[PDB]
């Protein structure tokens, strides 16, 4: 939720 | 990595526990969703990842290997979900929030493993 690789992993999960 | 030809499986309490119980019960949790994939380094920009971790994995992959009877004995399952939490503790700092949620599902796997079948029994069908 607020880390790098954590949001960069939820950009990637909404595609 | 999912699929092997050349490699003995085997179907036994303990795996199909582990593909009942404790894998749904780790499937679909709040938590999952980072694990339940192989992490794509490309996509995420992670040069390193595969250079600092050396045996990805993740929960996809172990699902994938319970449902096509990868493994020969429990053993070799757990140490994948071991090897998993490894993985992102060794590359995110401890106080990642990444961390805490594998950390959760730790904790959520240690204790349904915890009241596993004790000793590995094989599944034969008839």
């Amino acid at each position: 939720w607020k880390g790098y690789l954590c949001l960069r992993k939820r950009i990637q999960r909404t595609y | 990595e999912v699929s092997n030809p050349k490699k003995p499986g085997r179907v036994t309490n303990q795996l199909q526990y582990l593909h009942k119980v404790v894998m749904k019960a780790l499937w679909k949790h709040q938590f999952a969703w980072p694990f339940r994939q192989p992490v794509d380094a490309v996509k995420l920009g992670l040069p390193d990842y595969h250079k600092i971790i050396k045996q990805p994995m993740d929960m996809g992959t172990i699902k994938r290997r319970l449902e096509n009877n990868y493994y020969w004995a429990a053993s070799e399952c757990m140490q994948d979900f071991n090897t998993m939490f490894t993985n992102c503790y060794i590359y995110n700092k401890p106080t990642d929030d990444i961390v805490l949620m594998a950390q959760t599902l730790e904790k959520i796997f240690l204790q349904k493993v915890a009241s596993m079948p004790q000793e590995e029994q094989e599944l034969v069908v008839t």
